[PDB]
C-alpha cells in the first residue's frame, strides 16, 4: 500500500515532500523517512531556507482548504510558529499566499494578494523578524522569484496548472528577468504554459507541454537556447525545485530527481508510509441531502451516499441495505420506499421494505435520474433524466416507460393524482431552435387511454402542478402576471412579482372551486375531460408575487412565497432564499403566515405532515393541523460510518463520469475519457486523504485540455479556518512602533467601504498605534496576529498623532477588508482619470461579470458616462455572464436631448454614454470577461486597450456534487463568436494596442495601461 | 428546491 | 380581452401567411402597458428569421429607449451545451431583420 | 430661510437640477439639513442628491454626504446631536423572472451622522464608558464619520429617530400597472425599529402617507 | 408624498 | 466559556466574568471586549464604581486586591498580602471592600 | 442596583434579564472573542500552584514545611521541558507523590 | 529546549518511548529519531511485539482522558 508522494524540494541529500497532507523528510545518504511536522492542516508546499535548516510552509485550512497561511520549521528544534496571519484566499485552482523565494541574504519573500484589491495581485513581499514587519518588492504580480548573477528573476503566473493542460492563454505563465538594476525583460514567453521555474547554473528550468505532454525544458538567462530534458509520458512532472545542483519534482505520485550535469533522471526510493484507518466517522448532518416524510411520522434521508429510516428524534434508525451512492429517496407503502441507486453504469431503481427487511433492486438502467416520484397506491414511480425524458417504471417488474421527452431541458417539476390516473408535468419548450428563451407549459398523462393533453398553453412559465386530494381540479403557478416593477437607482424595470395561482377543472362546465359558485348554480356532475382543458383555465384571486408551490387542501390552499431580495449573499456566500408559507383561506379569501425563515419544504404523502428546513440549516416536522406544534429532526445522534477506500473509488468514478458525460463535445468526450480512465484510477488507491484524491481527480480533469473544469467545495480537513484581523489600515514597522501608512477609503457615504477608524472622526495615517486591548505592539509584538485574535469584535485601540494628539478609540476589528481595497482603488483611479483629463474623462471599472459586477458597474456609470470621454476599465474581471447586460448599456447611442423650461438637458436614451469610448483589459480578465472584450471590439463600441485576456470561454451549470459536498464543474457549453468559431477558447481576446505592465512599471509606481488610456482618448477628443 | 432557482451558464 | 384577442389574432396571422418564419410583436403604448406587451410576445417572437414590430395606435408615454435598447441588441454569438439547443448571445437580441409598422395613431 | 417676524426672505442655497423640497429643522432650529440635486454634467442621465447642512451660525453650508448618489429624507434626533437620513447607496440586484434583466429594488439604508466628531453611532451600542465624547459642534468633513444602522435594505421614504427606537416607512416591492393607469395609491407599512434588540417589528400598515406631530 | 415617487416626463 | 468562571453585572449593562485566570469587561453580545490588563491569576472581579472594578490576582506568594478603571484604563495593585481568598465584596459606594480568606478571617 | 439579574442554567449557559421583565432575558456571547494564553507561562503558574496547595493543605504544617521545601527547585526544572498538559501532569503528579500519603489526586 | 521522555519500550537498538504524547522511535546505531505515530490522542504506554514489528498502544481520549482504548 504505497502512499501518493509530492510537491517536494531538496536540499544536498535531504529531501523534504508531502505524504498525507504532513510534511515528510527523506535522506538519500541512508534511505530513511519520517514525518517532520504534522497536525497542521493541509500542507501543499514546502521550501528550504538557504542554509538548509529552517522551511518555510504553505498550509491550509477550512473543511474546503478555503484558507491558508504560513509557517516556519526549524529542524534545529523542532520548532514550528505561524508566520502571516492573512488567512488569504485559496482555491485549488489558484493557491495563492505563498513562498516566492529567497533573496541573496537569505531572506523568505512572500506572495500574497491579502492586501490586494484582487486576488490575482498577488504581490512580492519581504519577511521580517518572523512576520512583525513586510517589505514589498513593487514588482508587481509574481508567483515566482530567483536571483542570477545579482539579477532579480520574476516568474508570472508560472504555478502549475493540472487541470487544463495545453494551456495557451492569455494568462499562461511567462518569465522576466533585470537587465539593469530596474529595468525588465521579457525573456520565456512561449506558446504554452510555463511552470516551477528553477535556476541551475545559469540556467532557468521550467515545465512545459508545448510538445503535447509535460516536460522539463531549459534556456539561458536570455530565454535562448531552448532544451528538452525528458521524454515523460505516463504523468506530467511537476513542482520543480532545487538546490543549486540537483532537480526535485513529482510526477505519478512518485519523487524523482534529475541531475543537470548528467541529465540522468532516477526515482527516489520511499515505498509504504503510512497507512491510516481505513474506517471512518462522519456527522451525517454535514452530508445531509433530501429529507422526506414516512407514514407513521417516520423520517427519510440520504447522506454521504447512504439512505436512513428514522423517527424524529433520531433514536430507531435504519440504514438502507444498498451498496455506494443513493440518490434518492421516497415513500412506496405503508412501510416502503422507493430509491435511486447510483453507480458507474448510470442510475437504477430500487425498493426496500424496512419492515420485512427485504430489498428488491431493478436492474433496468434509467440513465442520469434528476427526480423521483411514487405514486400514493404504490403500483408505479415517475422519474426524469438528463435525457430530457419523463417515464413511469412499473414498480412491480421494473420496465421503465417513457411518456414524453423534452428537448430543451429536464422534466423534473411533476405530480401524480391521487388515484392514480393522471400525471402533470411542467413540459420545457422553444419556439424556434436558437430562441433566446425556454418557455414551459404543463402537460398531463392520462395512464387510461395513454394520451397527452396539454394543461396549458406554451406562451410562458407554467409550473408547480398539483391536484386536489379529490383528483377533480389541476393547480399550477405561472408567471403570467406581468405587471413591471421600478429600479430605485437605474432608470430601468422588471417583472418582480408577477407569479400567480391558477386552476383548471378537469370535469367540463365544473367551474373554479375557489370562486365559490353556490352548488345550487351549478350544473355540474360531467365526466373527466382533458380536451383543450387549457381554455377553461382560471385564475385564484391571490396578490401576485413569487411563488413555488401550491399546494391545495380541503377549505384552504397552501402557497409558499418568497419575498424580493437581493442576489448578492447568494451569490458569493451561497446564502439560501428565504421564503414563507402562507395560506389562503377559501371561504374568506384571507393570507396570512403560517411559518417564516423557510429555505424548502416537503409535504406528507396524506398531506397531513409538513417537513421544512429553515435559514438555520435545520430540519422540523409539523402537522399540518397544529403548525405550532413542529420538532426538530434529529440526525446526529448516531455517526455516519464509511470506508476512505470505497468512497474514493466511488468519488473518482462519479467525477470522471461526469466530466464524461457533459464535456460539450460527445465525440471528444468518448476518446478522452476511455483513454484516461484507468491512467488515473491507478492512483486512487494509494490516497489516503481528500487532498490526495483532489490531486488526482483534477489531472484526469486537466486531460479535457478545456477551462472551467474546477472542482470546488468537499471536505478535507477538520481545522478551523485561518482568520485575519483588518482595519483597513497598512502599518509599517517604523522604529519600534507600527504607523499607519495608509488608510484605505472608497465612498466614504457608502456601507463598508473605509476603515472603521474613520467613524470616530479622524483619518489615522500618519498615528502610531501603542497598543491593542492592552497590549503594547511594535518591534517585539506582531500587530498582525494580535488583530487576528480579535476579528469579530471590537477592541480598544490606542493611537498617537502630530503631538500630544493621543486616541483611545473601540475599533471594530472585520475579519477581511478586501472589498474596502477594492473600492479605494477604484475611487483613486477614477479620480486619477479626471485630474489627468482635467475633468474631460470618466473611469468605470468591472469586477467580474456577476451581481459584484452588475453593482460596480451601474454604482459609477450613472456618473461618468457623461464625459467627452469614458475608459472602461474590466481588468481582473472574473468573468460570469452579465457582460452581455452592459454591452447593451454601453451601445446605446445617443441621439437626442431633452429641453426643460428649467433645469438642465436631458440624454436619450438616459442610459447612454455621452463621447468616445475606451476598454482596457488584461490577461487576469477571462471567461465573460473574454466574451466582454472580444464584443467591444466586435460591435466596435472603442479600442481595447491592455494585454491579451484568459482564453476561457466553455460555461458550466453544475447540477451534481460528490457524496462529500464537492462541487465538480464540467466545461458544458463551448461560446462560438460568429466569424472566430471557438477560436477564442484557449486563446482569449487580442487588444487592439498592447501595453504591457512590465515589473519596472510597479517599481516607478505608474499604470501605463490606464496612461495609455487617458492619452489616446485625450487625442481622440480634439472635434 | 423551489421552482425559481435560476440555473443559468456561468463563465 | 379585446386588445389580447386582436393582437393573437395577427400574431396567428403573421405566422401563417411567412410560413412560420416571421415573428410579430405589438407595442399598445410606452408605459406600463407597453413593457407589458413587448416582453409578453419578445420572448417568444425574437428568433424567426423575421420580425414585425408593430406599434400602431401607440399611445406614448417614456420607455421606448428601453425598447429600442432590446431591438438595439446584435446577435454576435451562441452557446453550444452538451445538451439542449442554442442559446443565442445575446439572449435579449432579435434573430434576423426586423420591420416596424406605424400609423398616424401611435404619438 | 424667511423671518417669521418681518417676512424677509434669505435664500440659503438654489440647485440647478430641481427643487429642494425634501428638508428639515433641528429642534433647536441651529441647522438646516436638506437634498440638494445635483448633476457631474450638464448633459448627465442621472441627477444625484446630496444631503447638505446649513448652520444658522456661522451662516456656512456644510456636505454631509457624498454625491455619488441619492440621499434624503434627513432627520435630526430630538437632542440635536446626530443627523439621521436614507440613502440608495445599498446596491444589490434582484433578478427579474421572465426576462434576463436584474434591477435594483431593495437597496435602501439608513445612515445616521454625529454632529459631534469622536462620537459614535448611537445605534452601535458602544458603551459610554468605553467612548470619550463631551465633545462640541463640529460639521467639517462629517460625511467621513457617516455611519449605517444595522436594518436589512429594503424601500424606505422616511425615518424618525426616537429615544430608544427609531420608525421607519416601508414600501414592498409592487408592479406598477395599478399607480399608472388606475391612480392606485403606494401602500406603505410604518416599522419600528428597537435600537436595544435590533428587532423590527409592523406599528402599520395599508399607509399611503404620514406625518408626525411637533 | 413619500421621498420615491419618481417625476419623469412623460411623452 | 470552556475555563469560564464567576460573572458579574456591572453598572451600564455591562459584564465582568473570570476565564483560565485572566478577566474581562464586556457587553452582553461579547462584541465589544476588554481585557483586565494584569498577569495570570486573577481569581476574583466585583463592581466597584461607575467605571471601576475591584479584582483578586493571585500569585505564589498569596492573594492580592486591586482595582482597575476600565474608562481610563488606569489599573493599580495593592501589595498588601490578604492570604487566601475565597470571598471578596465592594461597598456600594467604591469606599471598602470585604474579603475571607482560609486563616478564616473575615476583613 | 438590583434592577438586573443574572442567571446560569441548567443548560451551562449564562443570561440575563430586567428584575421588572424577568421575559426579556438575554444570552451573555463570550466566545466571540478568542482567549489567548502563552502554553509555558501557565504550566510555571499551574505548578506552582499545585504546589502551593499541596503546602498550603497537607495535614500536617511542620511536614508541608519540610517536604514542600526540599521537592519546589526539583520539580520547577522539569515544567520547561514540557509541552503538553499531559507533560505537566507527570511533573505535578511526582511532586505530589512526595507527600508520601493517600489522596493526592489530579482530576 | 529539551523534551520530557518517557514511558519506554526496547527491542534490538530500537527504542520506542512518549514525547508530547506522541509516540516516537529512536535508533541507537544512527542516533536517529522520528515520530511513528501522531494525532490519536495521549498515548501512555507502547509495546513491541515478539517480532518486533507491530506495537500495542493505548492512548487515551476525552477533555480529561476519561477514556481509553488500544
Amino acid at each position: 500500500m504505497p502512499n501518493l508522494l509530492l510537491n517536494p524540494d531538496i536540499h544536498g541529500d535531504r529531501i523534504i515532500f508531502v505524504c498525507c497532507d504532513d510534511l515528510w523528510e527523506h535522506d538519500l545518504k541512508s534511505g530513511s523517512t519520517r514525518k517532520i511536522v504534522s497536525n497542521l492542516g493541509v500542507i501543499n508546499n514546502a521550501r528550504f531556507f538557504p542554509d538548509g535548516r529552517k522551511i518555510a510552509i504553505r498550509v491550509m485550512r477550512g473543511s474546503s482548504l478555503n484558507t491558508a497561511d504560513l509557517y516556519f520549521y526549524n529542524g534545529e528544534n523542532g520548532e514550528i510558529k505561524r508566520i502571516t496571519y492573512f488567512s488569504g484566499k485559496s482555491t485549488g485552482r489558484r493557491m495563492f499566499t505563498d513562498v516566492a523565494g529567497f533573496d541573496p541574504d537569505g531572506n523568505l519573500i512572500i506572495s500574497t494578494d491579502a492586501m490586494q484589491p484582487f486576488s490575482s495581485m498577488t504581490c512580492l513581499y519581504r519577511v521580517e523578524n518572523d512576520g512583525i514587519n513586510f517589505v514589498p518588492l513593487n514588482l508587481g504580480p509574481a508567483t515566482h522569484i530567483l536571483f542570477a548573477d545579482g539579477r532579480r528573476v520574476i516568474g508570472r503566473n508560472t504555478f502549475e496548472l493540472p487541470h487544463w493542460k495545453g494551456y495557451r492563454g492569455g494568462t499562461r505563465g511567462k518569465i522576466w528577468i533585470e537587465v539593469n538594476s530596474g529595468a525588465f525583460k521579457k525573456i520565456v514567453d512561449m506558446s504554452t504554459h510555463v511552470s516551477s521555474p528553477v535556476i541551475v547554473g545559469h540556467r532557468i528550468y521550467f515545465i512545459t507541454d508545448i510538445d503535447g505532454f509535460g516536460q522539463i525544458y531549459s534556456t539561458d538567462l536570455d530565454g535562448k537556447d531552448l532544451r528538452k530534458h525528458t521524454s515523460f509520458t505516463d504523468y506530467y512532472p511537476r513542482h520543480l525545485n532545487t538546490d543549486g545542483r540537483r532537480i526535485l519534482f513529482s510526477k505519478g505520485g512518485s519523487i524523482y530527481i534529475f541531475n543537470p550535469d548528467t541529465e540522468k533522471i532516477e526515482k527516489i526510493e520511499i515505498g509504504d508510509l503510512e497507512s491510516p484507518e481505513d474506517r471512518i466517522i462522519s456527522i451525517p448532518s454535514k452530508f445531509a441531502e433530501d429529507f422526506s416524510p414516512l407514514d407513521g411520522d417516520l423520517i427519510a434521508f440520504v447522506s454521504r451516499g447512504q439512505a436512513f429510516i428514522q423517527d424524529v428524534s433520531g433514536t430507531y434508525v435504519l440504514k438502507v441495505p444498498e451498496p455506494l451512492r443513493i440518490r434518492y429517496v421516497r415513500r412506496g407503502g405503508d412501510t416502503k420506499v422507493a430509491f435511486i441507486h447510483g453507480t458507474r453504469e448510470g442510475d437504477f431503481l430500487g425498493i426496500y421494505d424496512y419492515r420485512t427487511g427485504k430489498a428488491e433492486k431493478f436492474e433496468e438502467n434509467l440513465g442520469n435520474v434528476f427526480a423521483m416520484g411514487v405514486d400514493r397506491n404504490g403500483k408505479f414511480a415517475v422519474v426524469a433524466n438528463d435525457r430530457f425524458e419523463i417515464m413511469t417504471v412499473d414498480l412491480e417488474t421494473g420496465k421503465p416507460t417513457v411518456i414524453e421527452r423534452s428537448r430543451e431541458a429536464m422534466i423534473t417539476d411533476f405530480t401524480i393524482s391521487d388515484n392514480s390516473r393522471f400525471i402533470a408535468y411542467g413540459f420545457p419548450l422553444k419556439h424556434g431552435e436558437t430562441d433566446g428563451y425556454v418557455m414551459q407549459a404543463i402537460h398531463v398523462y392520462d395512464m387510461e387511454g395513454r394520451k397527452i393533453f396539454a394543461a396549458t398553453t406554451e406562451n410562458s412559465h407554467d409550473y408547480a402542478p398539483a391536484f386536489d386530494a379529490d383528483s377533480k381540479n389541476l393547480y399550477y403557478l405561472s408567471y403570467r402576471s406581468l405587471d413591471p416593477s421600478p429600479d430605485r437607482v437605474v432608470l430601468n424595470f422588471s417583472f418582480e412579482v408577477v407569479s400567480k395561482p391558477f386552476v383548471i377543472p378537469l370535469i367540463p362546465g365544473s367551474p373554479n372551486p375557489t370562486k365559490l359558485v353556490p352548488r345550487s348554480m351549478t350544473s355540474e356532475a360531467g365526466e373527466y375531460d382533458l380536451n383543450d382543458m387549457y381554455k377553461r383555465s382560471s385564475p385564484i384571486n391571490v396578490d401576485p408575487g413569487d411563488y413555488r408551490m401550491i399546494i391545495p387542501l380541503e377549505s384552504s390552499i397552501l402557497i409558499y412565497s418568497v419575498p424580493v431580495h437581493g442576489e448578492f449573499a447568494a451569490y458569493y456566500q451561497g446564502a439560501p432564499e428565504k421564503g414563507v408559507l402562507l395560506k389562503y383561506d377559501v371561504k374568506t379569501r384571507k393570507v396570512t403566515e403560517v411559518k417564516n425563515n423557510l429555505t424548502d419544504l416537503r409535504l406528507s404523502a396524506d398531506r397531513k405532515t409538513v417537513m421544512v428546513r429553515k435559514d438555520d440549516g435545520k430540519i422540523y416536522t409539523f402537522p399540518l393541523e397544529k403548525p405550532e406544534d413542529e420538532r426538530t429532526v434529529e440526525t446526529d445522534k448516531r455517526p455516519l460510518v464509511s470506508s476512505i477506500h470505497e468512497e474514493f473509488l466511488q468519488m473518482y468514478d462519479e467525477a470522471w463520469k461526469l466530466a464524461r458525460d457533459n464535456y460539450w463535445n460527445e465525440a471528444v468526450a468518448k476518446e478522452i475519457s476511455e483513454r484516461i480512465y484507468e491512467k488515473y484510477r491507478n492512483l486512487v488507491p494509494l490516497c489516503k486523504t481528500r487532498y490526495d484524491l483532489s490531486n488526482v481527480i483534477v489531472e484526469m480533469q486537466g486531460e479535457y485540455r478545456t477551462s472551467h473544469s474546477y472542482e470546488m467545495g468537499g471536505t478535507f480537513t477538520d481545522k478551523d479556518p485561518f482568520r485575519s484581523g483588518r482595519i483597513a489600515c497598512d502599518f509599517k514597522l517604523d522604529g519600534d512602533h507600527y504607523v499607519v501608512a495608509k488608510a484605505y477609503a472608497g465612498d466614504y457615504s457608502n456601507e463598508g467601504e473605509k476603515s472603521p477608524i474613520f467613524e470616530y472622526g479622524i483619518d489615522p495615517t500618519g498615528y502610531l498605534i501603542e497598543d491593542i486591548d492592552g497590549e503594547t505592539v511594535g518591534a517585539g509584538s506582531n500587530i498582525y496576529r494580535v488583530l487576528s485574535e480579535k476579528a469579530g469584535t471590537s477592541a480598544r485601540i490606542r493611537l498617537s498623532g502630530k503631538g500630544g494628539d493621543k486616541r483611545d478609540l473601540m475599533i471594530d476589528i472585520l475579519d477581511d477588508d478586501r472589498f474596502i481595497r477594492y473600492r479605494s482603488w477604484v475611487e483613486a483611479n477614477r479620480r486619477y482619470v479626471h485630474e489627468r483629463s482635467k475633468g474631460t474623462i470618466g473611469y468605470i471599472h468591472i469586477p467580474d461579470m456577476g451581481m459584484m459586477g452588475l453593482n460596480e458597474f451601474y454604482r459609477l456609470f450613472i456618473n461618468e458616462s457623461s464625459y467627452q470621454g469614458l475608459i472602461v476599465d474590466v481588468r481582473f474581471n472574473g468573468g460570469g455572464f452579465v457582460s452581455q447586460l452592459i454591452i447593451e448599456k454601453l451601445m446605446n447611442k445617443r441621439i437626442g436631448y431633452d429641453n426643460p423650461r428649467r433645469g438642465t438637458l436631458s440624454p436619450y436614451p438616459t442610459n447612454s454614454v455621452r463621447g468616445k469610448i475606451i476598454a482596457i483589459t488584461n490577461e487576469y480578465a477571462g471567461s465573460d470577461g473574454d466574451i466582454f472584450s472580444f464584443s467591444f471590439k466586435k460591435l466596435g463600441l472603442g479600442k481595447l486597450i491592455g494585454t491579451r485576456t484568459w482564453g476561457g470561454v466553455v460555461g458550466i451549470t453544475p447540477k451534481r456534487r460528490l457524496i462529500d459536498g464537492t462541487v465538480l464543474t464540467q466545461p458544458e457549453f463551448a461560446f462560438w463568436f460568429r466569424d472566430a468559431g471557438f477560436g477564442v477558447e484557449n486563446y482569449g481576446v487580442d487588444p487592439d494596442v498592447e501595453i504591457e505592465y512590465a515589473p519596472h512599471d510597479y517599481l516607478s509606481g505608474k499604470d501605463p495601461q490606464i496612461d495609455y488610456a487617458i492619452d489616446a482618448l485625450i487625442e481622440e477628443l480634439r472635434n | 428546491t423551489q421552482k425559481a432557482a435560476a440555473e443559468l451558464t456561468f463563465f
